[PDB]
Formats: C-alpha cells, structure tokens, sequence
C-alpha cells in the first residue's frame, strides 16, 4: 500500500555506537571491489567479497597499520587485517588495477580467517596511488619492530 | 541484542538462496543448487538504536502450500516472498504464497521482491504489480546480482518491527585483528598459492 | 488394487509401533496392487527402508505417485530416502509411470534419479516436474534417459511416452543434451517443459534439433520460456513435422509482434490441421497477425474448441474479437478466453 501501519514489537533506545576507529589515523581511503580466493571448493575461483572505500589506518598510541574496507549500502566490513613486513602487492595475471596478497588473520566476520585477496580499482592510476601508499605503510612496519 | 524470525518464502530458482548469500558473504553465486527443506542463516546488522540480528529461515520453493510446512511459519516476525521478474508463473504464485504464510502468521510485516531486474527480457512490469496494495505489503525490485536494492527489504522491515521510521545502517565496530606473528615452518608453501592466484583472471564485471 | 493415503499430512518417521503399521495395512495383506499414492505425507529415512521392502513385492504395480513426499526434509534425509525407494521400483516389472514431482532434489540427490531413470526399461509416462534440478543435474538427467533407450532396444520394451519436466530451470544449459534425448525417443506423445528460464538460443536448438524428430507428438506446452524472434522461427520451421499436434501451449513465450506473425503465417500453409487447443497469451501479439489468425482458424483449423490471446498488444474491443467469436458461434464449437488484461 502507501504505507502499512504496524505495532511496534520491540522498542529500542537511541543509542551511540563507536567506529573502533577513533585512535584512527587514516593514510589512504579510496572507492574500490575487493575478491576473496576459491576455498577447499577445489574449484580454484574468484568470489566477490565486497565493493566500498578501503582505507590503510596507523593507531597513534602505537605503531600498527591495517587494511579497512566496508560495504556500500550496508556498512558491513569485508576486510579487516595489520599490515606484516612480508606482505605485497604482486599483480593479477593482465589488468592493471589489480593487486593481489596474502594475510594470515582477516577478522572480517570477527573470526581469525587466512585470506587470498585483490582489489581493483577504477584506473591503473589508482591501483599506483594506492600501491605506492602500501608499500610505504609496509616499510615503515618493517622498521618498526627492532 | 535483539532477534527477529524472517521466513523467506517463493518459487525455485528465484534467487532466495543468492539473496541470503550476498548478504553474508558478498559473493554472487551463480549456480542453482536446490535448498532441501529450510536452512536457517543468520544475519546482523547495526542501527542507530543498536544491532538487530534476523535469524533468516531460507525454505524450499518445490514443497506444496500446506500444512506441513507451518513450523517454519510458526512463531515469525516478517517475511520476504520472492518471485522472478522474468517469470510470469513465478508472479502467478505469490498469493499462494501469501495466505499459507498470513494463515498462521496473521499481521506481521511482509515485502515482496521482484528480483532479476537486471535481466533485459522482463515479463512482469513495475506498473503490472497491484497485489501489494491488496495485502498491505511493501514491494521492491531488486537485484542479487547488481545489488540493485538488495538492502531494501531488511531496513524496511527493521522500521516496522523496531517502530522508528527512520532508523537506518550505520558504521560497524572495527574490533583489532589478531597478533599475526610465526614464520618458521609455516613460511614457503604460502608462495605456492599466492601465484596461483596472481595468475587466475578476475571476472571482468567493471 | 489400490492403496493410497494420499493428502493425509502424516510426518512418517520411522514405521515401528503397532500403530503406524496399520496405516499401511492394506498395502501389506494386498500384494495385487497396481497403484500406489504416498503424496501429502513426509517420509523420512527409516520409513523409507520399510515401505522398499514392501513396495518391491507388488510385482503387478503399474503407478506410483510419489509426489510431495519430503516436505520438511534436509538434505541429510531425501537423498537416502529416495534411493531406497526407486531401488524398490526398479523390481516391479509393470511399472509404466511414476511420478516424482514437488520434492526438492537439485544435485544434492541426482544420484538415485540418474540411477533408475537409465536402467527402468518399463517406463511409459515421467513426470518429473517442479524438482530444482538445475542445467547441471538437468543435463545428467538427460544422459541418463539417452541411456534408457539404448537398453530398452535391447529388451524390446515399450517406447517412453510422456515426459513432464518444469520448473527446473534446466536452461540453455542443458539444452544440446535435451536435444539428444528426444533423439532418442522419437515416438513420444507428450512433452511440457514449462518454466525452465530457457532463452532464445535454448529454444532454437531444443526445437531444430530435438522435438522436431517427434514426429509422433500430440501435446507441446512451452508456456513461460522466452522464444523472441529466433524461438519463432524455430517455432515456424518445426510445425510441419507434428502431423498429429492436438495442443500447443504457448503463453508467455514473449513471441514477439514479428514471431507471432511468422508463427500464424506458418499454421497457414500446414494442410489437414488437427489443432484442438492454441494458447497465445502475453506473447506482444499485435492486431495485424490476430486477424490472419483468425482466418486460418475459420479455414483450416475446424477442430479447434480452445483459443487464448489475453495480454496481446491488441483492443479487447477490436473488431476481430466479434470476428472470432462469430466463426465459433456459427459452428457451435470453439472458444476464446476472456481479455481482460491487454498490454500497452
Ligand atoms: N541474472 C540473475 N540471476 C540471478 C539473480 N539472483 C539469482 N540468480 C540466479 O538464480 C539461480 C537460482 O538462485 P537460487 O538462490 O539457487 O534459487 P532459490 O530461490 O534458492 N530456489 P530453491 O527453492 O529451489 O532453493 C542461480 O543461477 C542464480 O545465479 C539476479 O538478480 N539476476
Ligand atoms: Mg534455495
């Protein structure tokens, strides 16, 4: 119709919820598609993990740099992992906006997962602005420890 | 933290199951495999006024209206009935669909989707759907595959149930990821599939 | 020789009280019996394993409708279950129709399917409609009937007659291995593969190079897939070889204006039509083709008692409507549907 009306089942106080992204930084943030890798499906694949801003975060109070990307529409996170030394971004077979790594611990679904990801971006300039960022982030990390 | 049971009900090969997919893994599954019986999938979500979690009951398009199918109905907060855009049988069903669901459920919130949109040969037009008005129900074109709308349908329901018109998705916390240390005889192998991958071609879908 | 207990919304679990068994008293004490109804009910595995053993005894079944037997159940239990079953029915040597419709089987429970449906010589009429199939499980289903008729030539057994296979979304997936099938059994009456998201392409082949060696064919329902204007010439070319076609279904076919209009033009120049029933719904039929159709119907098609053109791109008030009406008023046998819904 032009407008059910229903009862209420539940009622629930505004409430305000934090990012966990406060002690932030905020190093890279740009419009992107990240894939997730096949499985035990045995059929090696490309699966579409989710499309939104991935953003390359420092904590201030320490050193840790990690990997942020959030779904439109729906908010949701689908790639959540820190940054380690031996971590790339070696390119995808052609494309040119295509980058592909690993990580032993994404916590997307809040749960310790390893990950074979790639993310695409719009133009081949962007996979540069956002490859350069990497490999800096990935440096100073390296630094860091010892 | 709240919990909301959502039958979702409609014809095979609809995209129920593709649906739900998305929703909790972003994939888009191409091939059909019939659901046998009901799976149950959970899905959060956070609002405004905190996280609500819709505890989906995804049921099989193939078994007949009846009776023996009313403990997926029994006890439900709303529901989805899903039909095919390019099926016109597919829209024939929906109100067989609606009146086993109403028959145990009474007044509960309920949207109808009419998915596929994104198919070029549509049979069922946006104008054709009435049936909503009828019922008191709320409709949505949408889309597993574009996306087209996909979130639609459980803000809709959300507003229903929680009784703020305009609640809506909001952030979500971004807990810590794990330490991530090791190295010794876990390292190599990781090389080994990290090729073949840099490798294997990405759907061209841009 | 009769049992059933259809309809009785039963969750058969197990079969093991004194109760229970009773419901199936008469299928026990009565081994002449030629049909056998188990629809309306769940079945679940144990149950299942009881009713093989006694459906393998009636050597003198002729129907079994196992239709709507596993509302309910996951795919933990149908897989098992229907193996039991059809492994029960592959020894009843009468047993020339079975149906198996409205049970959710997709690949998760091809297994036993592919398994009787290639060695069940005695089959006449299959009714395998609204099972999830799949163009995977659909196109192995399919293998397996080409199986079929390699061992019922070895067996002088009767052709298949009837194949009822909708709702499965077989798609142009698994068209070019349909199109074998009916290959292989060129002396079938009946097929229906409604609602199957078949395309253009699909259509094309399954009619050139499938049903259009039926030469025996009497009913035809494709209502529901898409045809444009390559299904409808496919449609066109392939008429003149159903000699004996009674019903052609073809509602929400989108035929298009110019499909339509080949389709009529092709029913034009067939000679001794037979046609009993002609469904054209929603097809983007526009006015032009409804009035040369309804002059091949008043010329040469004097057997016809069913049309249907509601959803068409023409007037409900168009003077063809009366024309129509008129010729089946004047033979006083014939009938249009009420349209009540044109498009545009
Ligand atoms: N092009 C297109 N195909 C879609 C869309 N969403 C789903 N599909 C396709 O629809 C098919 C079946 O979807 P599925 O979710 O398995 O159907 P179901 O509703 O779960 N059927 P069932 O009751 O038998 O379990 C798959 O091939 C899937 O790729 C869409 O928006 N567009
Ligand atoms: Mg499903």
């Amino acid at each position: 119709n032009h407008d059910p009306q229903f009862e209420p089942i539940v009622s629930l106080p505004e409430q305000e919820i934090k990012t966990l992204e406060e002690d932030e930084e905020e190093l890279f943030k740009m419009r992107a598609k990240l894939f997730r890798f096949a499985s035990e499906n045995d059929l090696p694949e490309w699966k579409e993990r989710g499309t939104g801003d991935v953003k390359l975060l420092k904590h201030k109070e320490k050193g840790a740099i990690r990997l942020l990307m959030r779904r439109d529409k729906t908010l949701k996170i689908c790639a959540n992992h820190y940054i380690t030394p031996m971590m790339e971004l070696k390119p995808n077979a052609g494309s040119d906006r295509a980058w592909v790594w690993n990580t032993h611990a994404d916590f997307a679904d809040e749960c310790p997962k390893p990950e074979l990801l790639a993310i695409r971006f719009l133009n081949a300039e962007n996979a540069q602005k956002f490859k350069t960022k990497f490999e800096e982030c990935r440096k100073e990390i390296e630094e860091r420890e010892k | 933290q709240v919990q909301f049971k959502l039958v979702l009900v409609g014809d095979g090969g609809t995209g129920k199951t593709t649906f739900v997919k998305r929703h909790l893994t972003g994939e888009f599954e191409k091939k059909y495999v019939a659901t046998l019986g009901v799976e149950v999938h959970p899905l959060v979500f956070h609002t405004n006024r905190g996280p609500i979690k819709f505890n989906v009951w995804d049921t099989a398009g193939q078994e007949k209206f009846g009776g023996l199918r009313d403990g997926y109905y029994i006890q439900a907060q709303c529901a989805i009935i899903m039909f095919d855009v390019t099926s016109r049988v597919t829209y024939k069903n929906v109100p067989n669909w609606h009146r086993d669901l109403v028959r145990v459920c009474e007044n509960i919130p309920i949207v109808l989707c009419g998915n596929k949109v994104d198919i070029k040969d549509r049979k069922v037009k946006a104008k054709s759907i009435v049936f909503h008005r009828k019922k008191n129900l709320q409709y949505y074109d949408i889309s597993a595959k574009s996306n087209y709308n996909f979130e639609k349908p459980f803000l809709w329901l959300a507003r229903k149930l929680i009784g703020d018109p305009n609640l809506e998705f909001v952030a979500m916390p971004a807990l810590a990821p794990p330490e991530v240390v090791m190295d010794p005889a876990l390292a190599a192998q990781y090389e080994h599939d990290l090729e073949v991958a840099q490798t294997t071609a990405l759907p061209d879908e841009d | 020789a009769r049992f059933s207990i259809e309809g009785k919304s039963l969750k058969l679990d197990a079969i093991t009280t004194e109760d229970e068994k009773s419901v199936f008293a008469v299928l026990l004490e009565d081994d002449s019996v030629k049909e056998i109804v188990l629809s309306g009910n769940t079945i679940g595995t144990e149950a299942a394993r009881w009713l093989s053993e006694n459906i393998a005894s009636k050597k003198d079944l002729e129907i079994a409708e196992f239709s709507d037997i596993f509302t309910g159940r996951v795919k933990d239990e149908i897989p098992e279950a229907l193996r039991l079953l059809l492994q029960a029915l592959l020894k009843c040597p009468k047993l020339h129709t079975v149906r198996l419709s409205d049970n959710a089987f997709g690949p998760t429970a091809q297994e036993p399917l592919i398994d009787f449906l290639s060695k069940h010589t005695p089959l006449e009429h299959l009714y395998l409609h609204n099972n999830g199939l799949g163009p995977q499980a659909g196109a192995k289903i399919a293998r397996a009937l080409q199986e079929l008729a390699v061992n019922k030539k070895a067996k002088n057994a009767p052709p298949l007659r009837s194949i009822i296979c909708g709702r499965n979304r077989l798609e142009n997936g698994s068209m070019k291995e349909w199109a074998k099938t009916f290959q292989s059994h060129r002396l079938l009456h009946t097929v229906k593969m409604v609602q199957n998201g078949i395309r253009p392409e699909g259509i094309e082949h399954l009619l050139l190079e499938g049903l259009a060696y039926c030469q025996e064919l009497k009913v035809l329902d494709l209502q529901d897939n898409t045809f444009t204007h390559l299904g409808s010439s496919a449609l066109a070319i392939a008429l003149k070889s159903w000699p004996n076609l009674r019903e052609l279904g073809l509602n929400d076919c989108l035929l298009s204006a110019r499909g339509a209009a080949a389709v009529v033009d092709a029913f034009s120049k067939l000679e001794n039509i037979g046609l009993q029933t002609l469904r054209l719904q929603y097809n983007e039929i526009e006015l032009d083709a409804v009035r040369t159709l309804k002059t091949v119907i008043d010329e040469k098609m004097p057997d016809l008692l069913f049309l249907e053109l509601n959803g068409n791109r023409f007037s409900e008030e168009d003077d063809v409507v009366d024309e129509i009406r008129e010729v089946f008023s004047t033979r006083g046998r014939g009938e249009l549907d009420e349209l009540d819904d044109m498009e545009e």
